[PDB]
């Protein structure tokens, strides 16, 4: 019926399509746009997260006098990033130098329905009865940065599944031409919830490099056969 | 594998249609605000139904290799039940009642919305059947001037039962839910013209005389 | 197996379900509304952008008291528009004079389902091997006007591929019952990118009359 | 130095005996244009307008035009205690709800200081008292919208405690009404002398919420 | 010492009022916008006039001290002259921006000064005992980039601009370039008669040459 | 005439010169209630409260019914330089006094203002002013939800004695305080006037290298 699922590496390969898919085409992870400081997101899960041609500023504006304006104002552009480290000085990024750090993804067509499942503990949640494994991954739901405006993933989409957990997930781009990580720029993900606790007091928790991953909701994505 | 969401409203498990295998069961997510940034998930949708509850379900980290859960000032918003309003917040075991059950079925077809924006049920496209009828759930707000709204064409548009206030804020890191009076709900309206209203007449409506006014709409799966 | 495609004319006129299709119901075109100052809008590639009756303020809102106000308020409705001019005087548009400017949509039957693909070029994007078209475009992104609120669409959804480019696609309502254009309603669109400016300072750029439709990609929406 | 008193009534206050009276008018708290408030001190003279209107304000693009009453725009302003009213009020029906006010030509300047305690914070010492009242400090109302007070400023000392002390007027519509989403904040009482690190959460019904709302004082020097 | 600052909305030094003495000039800073969030400088007070000019005039730290200048995508917003967008409407840059930028005086006052406002065309009368320092129109507020903005305080002469301009102020960003852009609002006392205060307001749209003329007029005094 | 004054440390500030003492507190930058930023400006009396609470405050519906630490709301107060803890997990109760900022409102017989170089060097007093204090040009600050206020160049509530990258605290009604990633400081910059118009050049700086990039303030008093 013409199912289609997208894949993000989270580096400058482009993936492999999930067992199978088949390749429609590949492109870069787009997570969202901010345009007048008001924020939209695409669906990871879905291909307009994945655009053939990459851009600090892949959009224009336009105004009720007919006049549009492209790079010329204050916007931006996010994508999901690789694991290339932030230069020594901390200061943006810019040009050619941007290249190794934005993601690279894959639209693939499948032969049915694809989703996402989420444990909400530390254990791979299987797959439903008859639905084969396409992937595994980490439960992101959402994120913030500049000015606090982000969006987010549903949560039975593959977006919701990121196959390598980051701390920094994505890359903040200007229409000026650079980019660069911000302390404010936040990652949200399904915590673990045991289910004996699931109407009791959150117990607060502070983690650091190391207990991090091993603290996150974890998820499957999978097809039906 | 389509997949068939039912939200009951009630602190009972929706019962799947017969003939479709229910995947799972869980809690009525409606969303989570995260440095008071409202992230929705699609009623109609599986994400929408969250397998285990808490509520504070989600943690965030920065770009220092730093995560914090339950450890600020985040929340969640669930669909709520009959329960009356509590006098005062409603902690832990006491906030099981409130919250609405859902159901995830796995269907032979997708599932579909209309809506008549009038006091007729819509009829189903010719070809499908009907599933369920309910009121035109469009959006609704909270805390700030954050919240969310649904698809239309989703069966989330489509709740059975209509309610002033569909939703209960869970205050995070508490650990505890109430009803706050910034609750704001949004349903499409029954338009006395027949295709076109040009010059809405402004009303204020009291209990017993709101139904009648609320946009009706039909879940319908072809076939 | 039924899946709905919906397509808006831009114009008074229905338009008509692309071949393959069949045709369920036809409406106005909702851009999205916006309530207690908060946007939320229907994607335009679904059927909930296409509403079967029309109002400057199709929807109330109901307070935890039980009690609900319907067009009390200072909330809005934005619709697709049509090409219909901008009054002289430039004052607000109302009641029946209202029509003229409302774009139609239908919403139609498929036997597969439906996606768009985007160029970024001012080339028309082909369709996917196995895949059909059913219409090409320009790649609509999203959108604001009052208080910079918004929406915007799927890139992977017909939605984010309108057939009409238009500076200004859509048109501002009140509950009150006056509609307008007014100096902040700005559409955003994707822009047509060379393959050597990917990784460059982009060129900033200003557009008028004339030379816009040549710098938006194209896209083209297509059937299994 | 300039004394502004908003008597919460629709009846103009009264300057102090030793002050001549510059001119009356309603209290507006502030506007909301393109949904962003616009807030006037309730303890300056700007809080102060000699003509109400739903729609006091216009406003204008870079294209040279200007539009009033022409979008969706509204004004929020102090109110009276009338008695909500079960829908919106329009046009003369307003009047009984804008609260009143009065600017007056004082000798010298007027601050306000705040107890945090049920108790009365006495004025500073070569300063004279010109009445007592409750901690206002912010507002909200539509969506995230609205405002706050400077606690040194007499607007933060309202003379009493007021779960909703004011009104929306919802712009070309001509009308003005009470919304379940208004909201009043005020400075608590603490027991402790100084230092309270762990709030006691609790929800507060008529008759036990002043015993709970910060006390001050409105002073003026000498 | 009391301080009044006046605002020239041209390149020239504005001079202060007659019964006043000038401290410095500067340039007229409306307001800046940082991590999206906008803050204002009271046009009244010296806040409002920078020795400095700069498309970005602030830097910001993070907890990790770090501080960062002009590396991300920041706002400020200056009261401009009579000079008009190039007729390429795109932003300008470097030198180009000098001739857009207002300058403005910080004053010295012998006593407390203020501004007073008729919401009529007619030009309001300074309170008895009271010296006029100028008049104007009523300027009470304005929003831009995302709806963000700051107003004056309407008995504080910086809500009294001596011209009327639709768009008295320019946006300039911290990568360096400035422009109009066609959501630059300008918020204005308008007229009202004393029989229409509590009637519903009639709708008006007012086009180049009869701006002006329906806008509320102020006038600044001085004890 | 109050001038107001704040320590940024455990211990109480002295009034300025020429001032006189009416009361001592702790240093109130701005509160956030149902998600809405309301400072007060550092260099008025409201910013100094007699009083400490991680929730100084609580809010009243339109049913006349109040909710004091019930929800979600934040108070904001300037730090000391005590250290973060180790863990960086968040401050309670009695924990938290170490972290607050004190402050002292004086009387004086004048008006006082500040005044801002936008340069390393300190910018003179109006002749006919008096020196109160220098310090370094706090122009505004973002922290939960990018929710944030700022202060009044011609306050001395701009004019911060000492700098700090990070210098206030964020506090819930929980009773939890804590510093966050995102909490961020904004100041005027230095500016050679030979590159007023000029585009401004980018600069990242570390540790040792901030004082020397802020303006420089003064605060001064209208007298002798
Ligand atoms: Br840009
Ligand atoms: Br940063
Ligand atoms: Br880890
Ligand atoms: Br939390
Ligand atoms: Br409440
Ligand atoms: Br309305
Ligand atoms: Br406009
Ligand atoms: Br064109
Ligand atoms: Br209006
Ligand atoms: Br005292
Ligand atoms: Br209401
Ligand atoms: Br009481
Ligand atoms: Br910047
Ligand atoms: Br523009
Ligand atoms: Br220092
Ligand atoms: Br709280
Ligand atoms: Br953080
Ligand atoms: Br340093
Ligand atoms: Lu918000
Ligand atoms: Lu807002």
């Amino acid at each position: 019926h013409g199912f289609l699922v997208t894949r993000h590496s989270q580096t400058t390969d482009d993936p492999q399509c999930p067992p199978g898919t088949k390749i429609l085409y590949h492109g870069y992870s787009l997570l969202y746009v901010q345009g007048n400081e008001r924020a939209h997101g695409q669906d990871l899960g879905t291909a307009g997260s994945c655009l053939r041609k990459f851009s600090t500023m892949p959009f224009l504006f336009c105004n009720i006098n007919n006049v549009c304006n492209f790079a010329s104002r204050n916007d931006y552009s996010y994508w999901l990033s690789t694991p290339e480290p932030m230069p020594m000085s901390m200061a943006p990024i810019t040009g050619e130098n941007i290249r190794p750090f934005i993601s690279r993804c894959a639209v693939c067509e499948a032969p049915a329905m694809v989703m996402a499942v989420h444990s909400q503990t530390i254990q791979i949640p299987q797959c439903p009865t008859g639905w084969s494994s396409l992937w595994i991954g980490y439960s992101f739901v959402m994120h913030t940065s500049a000015g606090a405006e982000g969006s987010g993933q549903a949560l039975a989409s593959p977006g919701s599944c990121l196959e390598e957990f980051r701390s920094a997930p994505f890359i903040e781009c200007h229409g000026r031409g650079t980019c660069n990580y911000y302390a404010n720029a936040y990652s949200f993900w399904l915590a673990t919830i045991e289910r004996s606790e699931m109407f009791k007091k959150p117990t607060p928790s502070t983690l650091k490099a190391g207990e991090l991953r091993t603290h996150v909701s974890r998820c499957q994505v999978c097809m039906r056969r | 594998g389509y997949l068939l969401v039912k939200h009951s409203q009630t602190d009972q498990e929706p019962m799947c249609p017969v003939g479709m295998n229910k995947l799972w069961s869980g809690y009525s997510l409606l969303y989570f605000e995260g440095q008071e940034k409202a992230h929705n998930q699609d009623l109609g949708l599986a994400g929408s139904c969250l397998a285990r509850f808490s509520t504070m379900p989600f943690l965030y980290c920065n770009p220092g290799d730093v995560c914090y859960y339950a450890s600020r000032n985040d929340k969640s918003y669930w669909l709520s039940t009959t329960a009356p309003l509590p006098m005062m917040p409603v902690a832990e075991e006491d906030i099981r009642p409130y919250i609405s059950r859902c159901s995830v079925c796995e269907a032979p077809a997708v599932a579909i919305a209309v809506h008549s924006q009038d006091v007729s049920i819509p009829h189903c496209p010719a070809g499908w059947r009907s599933l369920w009828i309910g009121y035109s759930f469009l959006m609704h707000t909270a805390a700030g001037d954050e919240g969310g709204g649904q698809s239309l064409v989703s069966p989330g548009s489509c709740l059975e039962d209509f309610r002033a206030t569909p939703f209960i804020e869970c205050n995070g890191a508490r650990g505890t839910c109430h009803y706050y009076a910034n609750k704001y709900s949004f349903w499409l309206t029954t338009i006395p013209e027949q295709s076109f209203q040009g010059t809405p007449s402004a009303d204020t409506l009291k209990a017993g005389l709101i139904r009648t006014h609320i946009s009706r709409c039909q879940v319908c799966m072809k076939n």
